RNA sequence: GCGGGGGGAACCUGGGGAACUGAAACAUCUCAGUACCCAGAGGAGAGGAAAGAGAAAUCGACUCCCUGAGUAGCGGCGAG
RNA sequence: CCCGUGGUUCGUGGAGCCAUGGGGGAAUCUGGGCGGACCACCGCCUAAGGCUAAGUACUCCGGGUGACCGAUAGCGCACC
RNA sequence: CGGAGGCGUAGGGAAACCGAGUCCGAACAGGGCGCAAAGUCCGCGGCCGUGGACCCGAAACCGGGCGAGCUAGCCCUGGCC
RNA sequence: UGAAAAGCUAACCGAGCCCGGAGAUAGCUGGUUCUCCCCGAAAUGACUUUAGGGUCAGCCUCAGGCGCUGACUGGGGCCU
RNA sequence: AGUGAGGGCGCGAGCGAUAACGUCCGCGUCCGAGCGCGGGAACAACCGAGACCGCCAGCUAAGGCCCCCAAGUCUGGGCUA
RNA sequence: GAAAUACCACCCUGGCGCGGCUGGGGGCCUAACCCUCGGAUGGGGGGACAGCGCUUGGCGGGCAGUUUGACUGGGGCGGUCGCCUCCUAAAAGGUAACGGAGGCGCCCAAAGGUCCCCUCAGGCGGGACGGAAAUCCGCCGGAGAGCGCAAGGGUAGAAGGGGGCCUGACUGCGAGGCCUGCAAGCCGAGCAGGGGCGAAAGCCGGGCCUAGUGAACCGGUGGUCCCGUGUGGAAGGGCCA
């Protein structure tokens, strides 16, 4: 029942522009060091 | 089909908006008016088959 | 053995905001016939109707 | 003077290959390359060193397990 | 490479690569298919021969274990 | 003991992306929010989806075989009226 | 096959019999098992190749929270 | 989670012949699904009445009291025969 | 004269010259191929045909595999299946019935905007071409004439009759409500850009309103200028209209 605006054609390779969610807060209030963590370092870190 | 066709506006190159409209009386006469997205509103024109 | 939602459904629009709910394309009418015109076609926002989405709901559930 | 042939519960490779039921009809579709007829090598064959992958100036035989998403997608884009 | 077809997550499609039934019909490493229908790039691999081990399958047959069975359940079949 | 993972951990959008902001948009007007109000795992259990999924139940369709001492036919060959 | 009615085709072939897909399919009928305790359904709506079926609406039950909000009654508007 | 069809009675419109234990819709009750007791002879739905279980207890509905069978062959005033 | 004339330019209508491409057809062979000979591997008849391989278009029950609707005081044949209006809905609203009735699956380019004016049929009385009924005069009138189209509502304090000027029958949108379980369909102040009718107090996001309607897929076109399966582009493709 309805149409659509949203097609994900004959294909399987995109691209990237890599839209992890990570917060300065969780950060901060109790899990860094305020000048270098890296994405390398984010293990822990509850954002990968 | 009936002397019920439709048609639609189309403006100076910079846009069209559409309608429908009829035949009959009249008939070809087309130019009419209506304002595109163009510019802040614009003649237009009309016409367009 | 998994069940895998109407993927189907997950395509034609059909959206979850993992809040609790979901929208198709205001879908009301629109893109199809039309010798409509203007004001009329001011409906292309976005929708969605409770209580039924609940199959559409736990159908889908693993990705969309 | 050799060889084969003749077997064999299941596994196995290729040969040829179907309606139901689903799609609450059903003609694309579906079950499926599934059931079954066959030929044949085994003790297991199958595959097995790349006109490959994949895009990072990267990997490196083939096979099987877990994961890869049931996403990427195939479609009376419908059952699936 | 033209159409006629198989594969493949592809059911006809902008639809690629391998694969063949028809007709055409060649290149020796400036060679030639492959990444992107296709064109200009870089990159990739080296085709149209050959051999086999090792890790998943299978259960006739043997051994063993069973919050697996007791004679109408168990193999139907515990014994000419 | 094995740490390829999948679920969380902002999301908003067809996307480009932006980002707790956001797409429409030239629109300061609405809808997805923001709002953590943490889930995630093991179990036990009401519960669907695929699998025959309370149980036995049909016309029949399809594959491979089985039979002319079945029966009718036709062939060969004696006999009897 | 068939001096053909749809005949006979291992004792009832209008499309044989055994095994197999398969435990086909079965909105249709059957059948659907210890005790006791609480509540208490509807047997109508809406579209449906549905119409003795079904998706959503109406009524039910167990759990959270709201917690005086309810049928009905008094009264006073504004509706028939 | 289950019914997705049901019937009856009363009133209000259809219809039908203003016929039917007909069928259409609605307000109510109903009966199923409790509606198992009284009951009207006995009778799913007509008046009474809600049965958690006892009583060799008493008051009551409806509707009853000559008898068959609990209960005045009450009293009072009539009118049919 | 519609044109001017020489001689040099290109370009056509029409027929013949020659040349590259290729379409049509008529003749014994011949060696592949077929039948072959008649007692031999050599002769004979046919022979570029049709046999035959593949691709082409088409006849085509002979065969195959499906389907050929629901309602309805049985089935079928008959009716009928979407929407508006009136009755019965019994007074909120709102409900069957093979219950009554009766319309629509158009359009109206200007019945779309606004500013300015006007204002019925019909009754009567008097009148040229009349002449039951035009056209004009004279009175009278809960407005019963009127409004494309059916009914019903409304309603000339006109939505109705006439003139001027004009496009909003605008895009962006809407808060908040009608009804509805689904999706629907439907009502709309006000903010923005942008105009149009008056000088303006403001009306205009089609009509006087309740029917002229159709998901989803699929695919087209006018965008756009988002995506592109190494990169540049592109087949192709995402959102708009």
């Amino acid at each position: 029942r309805s149409t659509t605006l949203m097609r994900l054609p004959k294909r399987g390779m995109q691209g990237q522009v890599p839209g992890e969610i990570k917060r300065p807060r969780y950060q901060g209030v109790n899990l860094k060091d305020l000048a270098r963590f890296e994405g390398e370092v984010t293990p822990e870190l509850l954002v990968r | 089909r009936i002397k019920l066709l439709l048609e639609c506006t189309e403006c100076k190159r910079r846009n069209y908006a559409t309608e429908k409209n009829k035949r009959n009386t009249p008939n070809k006469l087309e130019l009419r008016k209506y304002c595109p997205w163009c510019r802040k509103h614009t003649v237009h024109r009309e016409v367009k088959i | 053995m998994p069940k895998m939602k109407t993927h189907k459904g997950a395509k034609k629009r059909v959206k979850i905001t993992a809040s609790g709910k979901v929208v198709a394309m205001k879908t009301g009418k629109r893109h199809l016939n039309w010798q409509k015109s203007g004001k009329e076609i001011r409906q292309k926002g976005r929708k969605f109707v409770l209580a039924k989405p609940e199959a559409e709901r736990i159908k889908l559930l693993l990705p969309y």
